């Protein structure tokens, strides 16, 4: 996921 | 202080930390029940609330429906009743001592539907379903009106915000932001909504916006030094502090404060480690 990282 | 709880770096955690803008060090204190991040934070009667999220594990990537409260000085976590639905990167406002759940997604489903929860009958209801769906939406409360801003509907990015009239039950859209922002941080300092940082599709960013109720204005102010998504985010002693994040490369720890009197931004500590997704509140 680019937005949280996960 | 500051209190920060869940997170992810590497997996969803369970860390319940508090940092003092006083004196400069962190405090940790008992851990949640289950991990979580991409949930939010709250505080009603100077408890500690944690709302939806997912356990993202090793093992399994499980959204969460639980409410789990803390209290400052028992350092014991006891479980409430669980939402309607799972709420993912879930967005959380308080009204009159009651807790609002708002959006969040639940495996592909993105939810549109809001539920309030009543801390003295431990007891969730549906309310209106805004008008948009929404995940990473930052909510916000003025004048004791709840506002969702921004977010992912599942295919595009927000910036769109929409109003919540309790006394009316019904969602209504008002000025959009000027930047697409999808898990911001938003929060209300002196009178204006704060939308600090995102995800826009493209990139993080470090620009920050605020709501003027009365003009219907968004107008933006210092940007922060460092792009981040998926922060934590409270405002202390008329300050906003917001913590950790995603920058698209690293979970970051830096944590940065904006004095609104002089309109700058400046990095008051590090968090224990990186980390995104965290529910942070003061107590």
């Amino acid at each position: 996921d680019p937005e949280t990282g996960e | 202080l500051i209190y920060t709880a869940g997170g992810y770096f590497r997996q969803s955690l369970s860390y319940l930390e508090a940092y003092n803008p006083s004196d400069g060090t962190w405090l940790r204190l008992a851990d949640l029940q289950v991990p979580r991040s991409g949930l939010a934070g709250c505080v009603v009667g100077g408890l500690l609330y944690a709302v939806g999220g997912r356990n993202n594990s090793p093992d399994g990537n499980t959204d969460s429906s639980a409410l789990d409260c803390y209290n400052p000085m028992t350092n014991q976590w006891s479980p409430c009743a669980p939402m309607s639905v799972p709420r993912n990167r879930i967005g959380v406002g308080v009204i009159d001592g009651h807790i609002y759940a708002v959006g969040g997604s639940h495996g592909c489903i993105h939810h549109n539907s809001v539920e309030r929860y009543e801390p003295e009958r431990d007891e969730w209801h549906l309310v209106a379903p805004m008008l948009t769906r929404r995940i990473g939406v930052g909510v916000a409360v003025l004048n004791r009106l709840l506002y969702a801003v921004g977010g992912f509907d599942g295919t595009n990015r927000l910036n769109s915000a929409e109003c919540y009239y309790p006394e009316r039950n019904e969602w209504r859209m008002i000025t959009a932001m000027n930047t697409i922002r999808s898990g911001a941080g938003v929060c209300v300092l002196h009178n204006c909504i704060y939308a600090a940082g995102g995800y826009d599709g493209q990139d993080q960013l470090n620009s920050v916006e605020r709501y003027d109720v009365e003009t219907e204005t968004w107008t933006f102010v210092a940007p922060m030094k460092h792009r981040r998504s998926a922060l934590g985010i409270t405002v202390h002693q008329g300050r906003i502090y917001v913590l950790g994040g995603y920058d698209g490369h690293t979970f970051l720890d830096s944590v940065e404060c904006y004095d609104p009197d002089t309109d700058t931004w400046s990095e008051v500590t590090r968090m224990t480690s990186g980390r995104s997704g965290v529910g942070v509140a003061v107590t």
